[PDB]
């Protein structure tokens, strides 16, 4: 897993139906790093430091064996900066 | 954004959970939380249509499980001026 | 336009949906939204008789499948002067 | 006249219909509309005993079929002085 | 800490027991008590995530057996800015 | 005397009967009566632990067969300082 | 916005109802109405993706019950340049 | 008079009969007759809401038993400004 | 207001009740009461189309359970000029 | 590219969807959209053989589900000069 | 997931039969970045900003558990630049 | 697998319930390298040199086919520096 | 960190394993290891609530399998001053 910061939210209206109703967050490792999009399984706010899992664990972390996710937020770090 | 999203819940804890999910899901303005009386609580957000759509879907899926659950998750993309009058502008 | 149209809903979300549909279907001024207590919310529109008829049918059809649903949809083509004292002039 | 006619309903819309019928049927003045909590709405009229009798009968029949219906339709020919302190004099 | 703990109950007495247990279990400040209508009472505390977790668990267990019981015991680690306008800051 | 005694009733008549029995059974100051919404009424007395115990038992026994009855009877021997913020000091 | 919403119906009357519902529901401009031959009538609107989504959903539900009904309700968020030569720009 | 009434028929003879009945039943201006393709013919009248209602009922009743019959009879009490672009102003 | 509303009753008492209900329900001028022979009594009101519709529905509903009852309730939205020669201008 | 791709659909919405898919799938020139009459709509693209092959396969798989669906997805890699004559050069 | 821009389309006539009829798009993260090929499950145009999922979620995003994709477009971003 | 050094522990109170009770360690490849979070299936201390497996093997290494892990410590290197 | 975590085991080897797991799981201070007598061994750590929670869960899951296993894994987030007195400050 990777330690990320939540930049903002992302909306894709025409995304595939298999994505469900799950929210999407734009996150980076650090301000200025390349952006990625994570499935928000936790409900965090911009500026949060979060734990992100990739590979196939993100699919079940987002709620199903078949979920189309390769990056999912699975927790908020209690103390990080 | 002049689109409107509404979520109704039985009790206030699912309403707060739904409003939290909606405001964290997209760029939407939480413009009201009304105690309808009898147990119902309604939470109203404003924003552009895509933002409101995404926010309301996330909030419904987040508050379906909480408490006595969800009653309604409705999106109005085009709201009549008359309706705007009855809609709270700011939350209290 | 002195005809009165009324809609009751169990909750505020179906009430707002019914008011929006009413205002969009015909030229009726939404003169009020009352929390009745117990979860009942009523929406009151004033307009021409045919306008109110069309608006109330559209509102009932729109809000039957929203939230807990619809309770009452009623049209009074002409109300007594005594009744205007308990009818709101404009919402808040 | 100091005779009191009362009609109680579940919800405001049958109460509005009952008040309209009451004032259309007999020479009675709508003296109040009270939200009781829980959905109960009561409409109070004052007039002569025969007038109040006719009005309450007409209102009961009119609102029996509207919304969640009628709860009570009661007639008091002479109200005690002490009961006039809990009876509204004008409808807000 | 800005983590929110919520407990909803039917009736005030289980809410009081839940708030007492919540504040006795962890370092959390009682930030509000809201009557929701219909008998729902919610108690809101703020603190660090671990503290709020322990407090909400203790409050849920304590008030599960009191009166008409518990409705919801929810935990939000970080509340959105927009949701702080509908969250009371001090209990009246 | 910082012990807290609570009684919930469905209605105000059993609440008043329970408060009267509580005050007569032991030296407890009735510090509040809250309408909770939904029909729940709660009565809150403060006093010495044994006094509150005797008073709450007498109140529950007195109000079980009054009106719709009793919902909750609870004693907290010592409440947290955070809880005193949501406990009334005197009724009105 | 360059998102395209299409609704096809058997016959013109359900197409008219669908276009009315589409434009009443969201901020979308009616960009055309094409007679296809065989009874097929298509109505085309342009706007932002969320707006077009809401409009096409509303139009589909509205015209499903009118006349011979609905054939297709499709949404294209971004149309290719080549497809803009076969899409009418204004309705005659 | 901005209400719109529509009738579809399978064939031109029931369409003409429905248009004649519509024009005779209420003061509605027949603003168009469109060959839709496939055999569908639609007739469009504009007028006051009650007038259009009466006219469309008379037209449907008159053309149900003419030729292949009636397909759709629809009234829109108020159409959106976008829809007027696809509504004929006068026939030819 | 050139729409015509008609009600037949078996007897004069249901006719008078229907005329009173018609006049109270909507702004329609009662232009005649004809003894038809055989026990049939007809009441004729003139007014706006929506007004006449509301009035005739109210009159039929009011006079169905009065005396021998109701025979016919009919609305003509626009009558031919030849028919006005057999329609009374005012009763006597 | 002198290769030709054709897609036939029942209705225009699947034809637009198929043309969108084809033009987004490869470097192909949308050179026509013909209403064959009776409901059929044909969409014609030109390009090199691989482009046309990929585009037609994508368009067929995209429009199979839309509306009344697909009728034909045919590729002609080598088209005779005589045929070229009957093929539209530009879409209208 | 990653945020990509669609450069163009890609055609491979002799590609394996298990690829089906699905279109292929050349995308980059930003103009000048290394190119990749994504399965177009959405139907987007060049210049679009799209959401791309990798790993095994791209297979089901392209329509099957067995689909040979390691990068699939699953949505078009409503507002990006 | 990768050879990592354990920096410290990480606590995420509100992490998903599917993470179980398993501890989380902040590790780097070398001091100053980008940090990652690994599921501690071994029980190591800061300063340890550990073996970390990624991809889908980390899930079963953490105890289940469905575990939400994309990095798991599976051993302590006997001799490393 | 004034939160307390305790783990009780049958035998000392599972206690050492649990303390190892707890101290490697979070920033917690191992403040005691008591031989209760009879076979029980208790291990006590202090820290902030989240640290103690994570550490105790890891230690319980690590020592459940070792030896005769676990007896208790308890977390106290808020510990009374009186209790602190009975708690060892340093391990011996």
């Amino acid at each position: 897993m990777k330690i990320m910061q939540v930049e903002k939210t992302l909306v894709s209206t025409n995304r595939i139906a298999d994505m469900g109703h799950k929210p999407l967050l734009v996150v980076w490792e650090k301000p200025g790093a390349p952006r990625q999009v994570a499935v928000d399984a936790i409900g965090c706010i911009p500026g949060d430091w979060v734990l992100c899992v990739g590979s196939s664990a993100a699919r079940e972390a987002a709620g199903s064996k078949s979920y189309p996710s390769d990056l999912t937020i699975i927790g908020i770090i209690d103390q990080w900066n | 954004g002049i689109a409107l999203g509404m979520i109704e819940t039985r009790g206030l804890v699912p309403a707060i959970e739904a409003a939290d999910a909606m405001t964290k899901a997209a760029e939407v303005r939480l413009v009201g939380r009304q105690f309808v009386g009898g147990g119902y609580v309604t939470v109203l957000v404003r924003g552009e249509t895509g933002a409101v759509n995404a926010a309301v879907r996330a909030g419904a899926d987040a508050c379906e499980r909480v408490g006595d659950g969800l009653v309604a998750a409705h999106i109005i993309a085009r709201v009549h001026s008359e309706v705007e009058n009855i809609l709270p502008k700011a939350p209290q």
